[PDB]
């Protein structure tokens, strides 16, 4: 009744996530009690894809990033694919930042995600599903290192006895959000677009939205058609304005990518990292939610030292307590400015540094332990 | 075996459990806490990786105890964070997790 079990090995908790036509589960293994994550999908859905990525997390078994495959198999009315248990999606951590992510962050991610595309490149797949949901960090001691999910999608480019690479088609059906622009034209998807989509999900972290977001239309059709209207016309530079040009350089790269010609992920790796060296951005694993969390939980705990000797609010209160780790760490947080139209360099980017050092939070005796706290 | 109805009846014990039967002092795992996220990831992946006592995080400590273990005494959830740091993985720096006095 309360025992649901999976696969005789895993037992079924609480509900953690709700994919499209298919739920996630928190489970446990029975023997081992080690922490699982379950995923559920009727055979009575019009387009089946869990028996498929089966397939592909245990061809990809073996890389960083890839959830390993605990079980697949049957069970009564579902398909059911056992994983390791993950964290949160990064759309799920830009909710938790409230949708702005530091310049150091973004790079961090980049990073890793560069690593995580270039592996699955090299088993000749590619994902053609790129997207901040498809990115989750880990649990425990994975928490630092990002996975990559969703692999319904995804597709064989190449041959495996010869690199020969899959010819050049069109009218293939055209995410619309970070979609490849080539994607929109009805082009076959490469190598190259998966990595353009990478980019447009850089920009969507620093800016916290897309030109082809919020637009407007009478008849839906229209709707649809103004997006694409959209990515075709923006340039570059209007695309990465607000940015370092090191992005802009990203971009222009990606969409002059060929159809079949290899990335140099070295160079994009550099280009970054380069950016991170000017910023002097470390290398202390520490992003934007993990300082947050950190934070938010030092001040709260410090609620019941005031007590035992004395949702409009959360968009005040996370705004208080995102300050507060702004100025205990005012070299990590680094933002886009709205304002500006032209690429800042290092030291605009540095002056905010100082910005976060003279700044002032408005809790008065819970700061003073704060200050304490050094 | 399993069903819909199965689930169905499964998640809402658990839901309830959930709801007004975790009964500690920790922030976290206050119910206040989860009125302030609307997805619960962030709060039950994220933010139940934190830990209280600086040996089980509060997904172990706080919500086995009262939502699983409360159902069924014999339901195994190991500590995640006396696993090793493999060597693939990012290093995770464990002092994120441990709240200060
Ligand atoms: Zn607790």
């Amino acid at each position: 009744a309360m025992d649901l079990r999976v696969g005789r090995k895993f037992r079924i908790g609480r509900k953690i996530g709700s994919g499209s036509f298919g739920d996630i589960y928190h489970g446990t293994n029975l023997i081992s009690g080690e922490e699982v994550a379950i995923r559920l999908e009727s055979i009575r859905s019009r387009h089946p894809q869990l028996d498929y990525e089966s397939r592909v997390y245990r061809y990809l078994s073996g890389g960083v990033g890839i959830p390993f495959i605990r079980w697949f198999g049957r069970e009564g009315e579902y398909n059911a694919m056992v994983i390791d248990l993950l964290g949160p999606s990064l759309e799920d951590l830009f909710n938790y930042c409230h949708r702005r992510f530091s310049f150091k962050t973004v790079i961090m991610l980049a990073l890793q995600m560069f690593c995580r595309i270039q592996y699955i490149h090299g088993r000749s797949f590619i994902h053609r599903d790129i997207k901040p949901d498809n990115f989750l960090m880990g649990v425990g001691r994975r928490g630092s290192t990002v996975h990559v999910i969703d692999f319904g999608l995804s597709k064989k480019y190449r041959d495996f006895n010869t690199h020969r690479h899959i010819p050049y088609r069109e009218n293939k059906s055209l995410t619309a959000r970070y979609a490849s622009v080539n994607t929109h034209l009805g082009i076959e998807q490469s190598r190259r677009d998966d990595l353009e989509s990478l980019g447009y999900v850089l920009i969507y972290f620093c800016k916290g939205s897309l030109p082809w977001q919020g637009l407007k239309a009478t008849t839906k059709k229209q709707k649809y058609d103004r997006i694409m209207e959209k990515k075709l016309n923006v340039s570059v530079e209007t695309l990465c304005s607000g940015l370092p040009l090191e992005f802009q350089e990203y971009m222009a790269y990606c969409k002059n990518l060929k159809f079949d010609e290899k990335p140099d992920y070295l160079f994009l790796a550099r280009l970054f990292k380069d950016l991170s060296i000017k910023l002097e951005y470390h290398n202390d694993h520490l992003f934007d939610w993990t300082m947050l969390r950190y934070t938010k939980a030092m001040v709260e705990k410090q609620r019941d030292l005031l007590i035992e000797k004395g949702t409009d609010n959360k968009s005040e209160t996370f705004n208080k307590i995102k300050l507060l780790a702004m100025k205990k760490f005012p070299t990590h947080f680094h933002y886009y400015k709205n304002e500006d139209k032209h690429n800042p360099s290092p030291e605009e980017i540095k002056q905010q540094t100082i910005l976060n050092n003279n700044a002032a939070s408005s809790l008065p005796e819970e700061l003073l332990n704060a200050l304490d706290k050094g | 075996c399993l069903t819909r109805s199965n689930l169905k009846k499964l998640q809402e014990k658990i839901f309830d459990r959930e709801l007004n039967d975790i009964a500690c002092d920790h922030c976290l795992c206050s119910t206040e806490n989860r009125r302030d996220i609307k997805y619960s990831r962030l709060w039950f992946l994220f933010e139940l990786e934190m830990s209280e006592n600086w040996n089980e995080n509060l997904r172990l400590s706080c919500y086995n105890k009262y939502v699983y273990s409360a159902i069924d005494e014999s339901w195994k959830m190991e500590n995640i964070l006396l696993k090793e740091q493999e060597k693939h993985y990012e290093y995770f720096p464990i002092g994120q997790l441990l709240i200060p006095n």
